[PDB]
């Protein structure tokens, strides 16, 4: 069973950092696209960058908005996956999950299957 | 590229069959929009991918369909557990936008 | 019959490449046009086929005019006269009407009365390497190659206007001659999005059919 | 069998020669042969079942071996020939299909619509850049556009196969062997600023194998130049 | 001097004429050649080489390296269609935007025949059968693998040969190349069984092209 | 090679002269003299080598 579990939510000023952290468990980490994708409070999801398995070379692709704010990088040893933040403002209060991506035929569809149980950041 | 759903609030009685679009600005290819189902307060889960095609351990129930920029899921029959959030995403280049959300309120 | 697939008579035809306006009396009404093979989207996918092309050329140039509304009182013109120069790689360029570069010595130009037959002329194969080159992976930015350079055109009236405005359009037309060709390459497949590089969008490969059987 | 060159042995067995030509010589040139017509065996990539492709810019992907290395910045301009021998090792029971080609002035193209590619991202020093299976964004400022169905010319992927190219197909064969010629307009040119070919490596037919074998066949690429001759005094 | 006396059509600009042209820039003395390899006289000479096929387009692997791969599995059922697909020209098919359909989308009249290269891109334990039925122009599609073998055909086994080629008439119905499940695909233990089928095209020699036109592969 | 008959690799076997140091890395043992080794064709490679007092 494919097992998504994250950590690192909480209280942050605006202006500050903050790293998030989710971890994978019963299944191969190198070889699927991981997301990540934020939710505001009860409003429409938001997508905001993949990285790549081991096969493509391990880059990333951030969205518009987040594009040198984000970073996303996993670790090498364990099977880990990082997201760090810098300059926060108040609108990046919202509830972080963490998605898996697969390969349906032998083509890569943009599906995101496997969720984790989301977490949570505010700022104020 | 964004994504509009129609209607925002709709409610149905177990029993009956009920249908909602998903309708884009430009034309997105016909294998790269899914359909989410959001419960209150839980996580996500994949509903229909490739805008034909079941996921795993769904009701046999859930069918979409359509092409070019206007797309409908439509559920044959509606019972007691399929009230929910119903979202919409494509690509046609990046980002991936999702759609608003229909909600699914029983009667 | 087989020879019409030949390169002689594949790549050796006439095509409108440039259409501009100019006018006499507005003091920056004169035509500019750099000599270059990708103008227009319809020759530049038959000179792609190949990598290393080598051809003389010859143009002719289709001009016409137009009556501007003047003021008042029984406007009469002789005929016009019209000069097209031809600059050669690296030499004096102009930049308004008046100018010196245009009465120089080295850049050869025709002039050419209205109500005759149109002006050609024939540039042959100027470039220090023995053959152009259609594609360059290399730098000079990226992509540029400075060698295939073969010039620019001008164009302008030479009568003063003295109670009507006249305004006149160019379009000068395209034909290599003695074609040779070097290294065949695959046809593209994207769109043409700029004129300088070779970016593109990606695209599928084929029109989709609703099963394999 | 056992072919030697210099200081370097490889062991072989059907070649394909270029154009039709074969790479031959022509102020004044000089012409070292003793040091630089050797084997510079490049090191392995692994291909692994979704991999996408890889690619080296070839008067580059040698800058730093040895003294090739040298005579490319001593020497001003020069033209080489080459030599590639391509050879993956799989066993019986994996399948798959490669296409070797070696296109010659493959100009690519920048994911952002408006600017070019910058240059370490064109060509790694000794080492593969590699396509992707997904498209690249528009938002990064300088990246090449590494879609595997349109090969990062803009073109169709099936008919790569004008250029001079070898099948490798793991049924029945096992490796490849090219030999290229010079391909240039001026007869002698610069070595920093231009890269005269491209070797492309495309896994057609991918990679597949049932639980337990080996799950990476590695290939192993092998370049030597051919009837070098630069110029100075 | 000498009468001369005007025809009709003197001063006019016909766009394909041939007449001898003034030279803009005389004493140039331009820069000789140079031998370099690989030049082509004829356009014919592109289209002899082989290109893959994108037999597998489905509208959902067009943006993949999936349109070149026929998928081939051990099912359950004797007799089977594989693929199937008609020469019928230009008409959205699949040889439309290949190597010998790009050269023949600038001309209106052609005619000659095709090569047809397959090869088993598969493990090495892996054996079967195939036909390979041709309707010609004017017959229907087989609806059967019966009345696919009364037609004409050739019968690939996998085993022997891993590339069988057929040569085949292509006009400007026009035919069909289906290809049939004869049995299924022998494995043996500890090898996948889902091996894929790569298809060639190339031009056979002895055709010619008339009436050059303009492409429809543009804005 | 005294191993399985399905099983492949490639080895290298760089040898220094007398004054050279030893390669402490895989690629500045390929500039030096060289002999690559392919398993699954042949499964002994001679070579030859001075020894001196």
């Amino acid at each position: 069973e494919v097992k998504l579990v994250e950590s690192g939510g909480g209280l942050v000023q605006p202006g500050g950092s903050l790293s998030l952290s989710c971890a994978a468990s019963g299944f191969t980490f190198t070889d699927y696209y991981m997301n990540w994708v934020r939710q505001p409070s009860g409003k429409a999801l938001e997508w905001l960058g993949f990285l790549r398995n081991k096969a493509n070379g391990y880059t990333t692709e951030y969205s518009a908005s987040v594009k040198g704010r984000f970073t996303i990088s996993r670790d090498n040893s364990q099977s880990i996956l990082y997201l760090q933040m810098n300059a926060l403002r108040a609108e990046d209060s919202a509830t972080y999950y963490c998605a898996r991506s697969r390969y349906y035929g032998g083509t890569y569809r943009y599906a995101l299957d496997y969720w984790g149980q989301g977490t949570s950041v505010t700022v104020s | 590229n964004v994504l509009t759903q129609s209607p925002p609030i709709m409610s149905a009685s177990p029993g009956e069959k009920v249908t909602m679009t998903c309708r884009a600005s430009s034309s997105v290819s016909s294998s790269y929009l899914h359909w989410y189902q959001q419960k209150s307060g839980a996580s996500p889960k994949l509903w229909i991918y490739s805008t034909s095609n079941l996921a795993s351990g769904v009701p046999a129930r859930f069918s979409g369909s359509g092409s070019g920029t206007s797309y409908s899921l439509t559920i044959s029959s509606v019972e007691a557990e399929d009230a929910a959030t119903y979202y919409c995403q494509q690509f046609s280049g990046y980002p991936l936008t999702f759609g608003a959300g229909t909600k699914l309120e029983l009667k | 019959s087989r020879s019409e697939s030949s390169i002689e008579n594949f790549l050796c035809r006439s095509a409108c490449v440039y259409y501009a306006t100019y006018t006499n009396n507005s003091k920056k009404g004169f035509a500019e046009w750099v000599i270059n093979t990708r103008q227009v989207a319809q020759l530049r996918r038959k000179l792609e086929l190949f990598t290393y092309l080598r051809f003389d050329l010859e143009l002719t140039f289709v001009i016409t005019s137009a009556q501007q509304p003047s003021t008042a009182s029984s406007v009469d013109a002789p005929v016009q006269t019209h000069q097209i120069m031809y600059v050669p790689p690296g030499g004096p360029v102009p930049t308004k009407v008046k100018d010196y570069a245009w009465q120089t010595s080295t850049n050869p130009s025709v002039f050419w009365t209205e109500g005759n037959a149109p002006p050609r002329m024939s540039i042959p194969f100027i470039s220090i390497g023995n053959a152009y080159s259609c594609f360059y992976d290399g730098w000079t930015v990226y992509g540029i190659n400075t060698l295939n350079n073969m010039g620019t055109l001008y164009m302008r009236h030479v009568n003063e206007a003295g109670q009507g405005p006249i305004k006149s359009t160019v379009r000068i037309y395209f034909k290599p001659k003695h074609v040779k060709a070097w290294v065949p390459r695959p046809p593209r497949l994207c769109q043409y999005e700029k004129q300088k590089n070779v970016n593109f969008s990606p695209i599928g490969v084929t029109t989709s059919r609703t099963d394999i059987i | 069998r056992s072919i030697t060159l210099g200081n370097s042995t490889i062991t072989t067995q059907n070649v394909v020669v270029g154009y039709g030509v074969w790479p031959e010589y022509l102020d004044q040139p000089t012409q070292p042969d003793v040091a630089t017509c050797r084997f510079y065996t490049l090191e392995s990539v692994q291909w692994m079942k979704n991999s996408a492709g890889w690619w080296w810019k070839l008067p580059d992907a040698l800058s730093q071996m040895g003294l090739f290395g040298q005579n490319m910045q001593y020497h001003y301009l020069g033209r080489t020939g080459y030599t590639i021998h391509v050879q993956c090792n799989a066993s019986k029971f994996h399948q798959g299909c490669l296409l070797v080609v070696c296109v010659p002035e493959a100009e690519m193209g920048c994911s952002n619509l408006n600017n070019t590619p910058e240059f370490s991202e064109l060509s790694g020093g000794d080492s593969a850049r590699m396509f992707t299976d997904t498209q690249v964004g528009e938002s990064n400022a300088k990246k090449v556009q590494t879609a595997v169905w349109n090969a990062g010319m803009g073109v169709g992927v099936g008919n790569l196969t004008i250029f001079p190219h070898q099948w490798i197909n793991l049924r029945t064969n096992n490796s490849a062997t090219l030999v290229m010629p010079y391909i240039n307009s001026v007869p002698m040119d610069n070595m920093f600023r231009h890269n005269n070919l491209t070797l492309m490596i495309i896994p057609f037919v991918p990679l597949n194998y049932s639980e337990g074998s080996s799950p990476y066949v590695p290939i192993t690429v092998t370049i030597a130049p051919m009837c070098a001759e630069y110029n100075g005094l | 001097g000498l009468p001369v006396m005007t025809t009709p059509g003197s001063t006019q600009f016909l766009t394909s004429d041939d007449f001898q042209s003034p030279s803009a820039m005389p004493q140039f003395d331009v820069t000789p050649e140079m031998q370099i390899p690989g030049r082509v006289n004829n356009l014919m000479e592109i289209a002899e080489v082989d290109s893959v096929v994108p037999v597998n387009n489905t509208e959902d692997n067009v943006s993949s390296l999936k349109a070149y791969q026929i998928p081939v599995q051990s099912n359950s059922d004797n007799g089977k269609q594989v693929f199937g697909f008609p020469l019928q020209p230009g008409a959205n098919n699949v040889l439309n935007r290949t190597l010998l359909g790009e050269i023949l989308n600038y001309y209106t009249h052609w005619s000659g025949s095709i090569k047809l290269t397959f090869m088993f891109c598969g493990s090495a334990m892996a054996t079967g059968k195939f036909l390979l039925a041709y309707s010609p122009p004017g017959a229907g599609v087989p609806k059967n693998r019966k009345d696919a073998m009364l037609g004409t055909h050739v019968i690939w086994d996998v085993g022997l040969q891993s590339s069988c080629v057929l040569c085949v008439p292509w006009i400007s119905a026009a035919g069909y190349v289906t290809c049939w499940y004869q049995t299924n695909i022998v494995v043996p233990a500890d090898v996948q069984s889902s091996c894929d089928i790569l298809c060639f095209v190339s031009a056979c020699n002895d055709f010619s092209v008339r009436m050059l036109k303009d492409t429809p592969f543009i804005r």
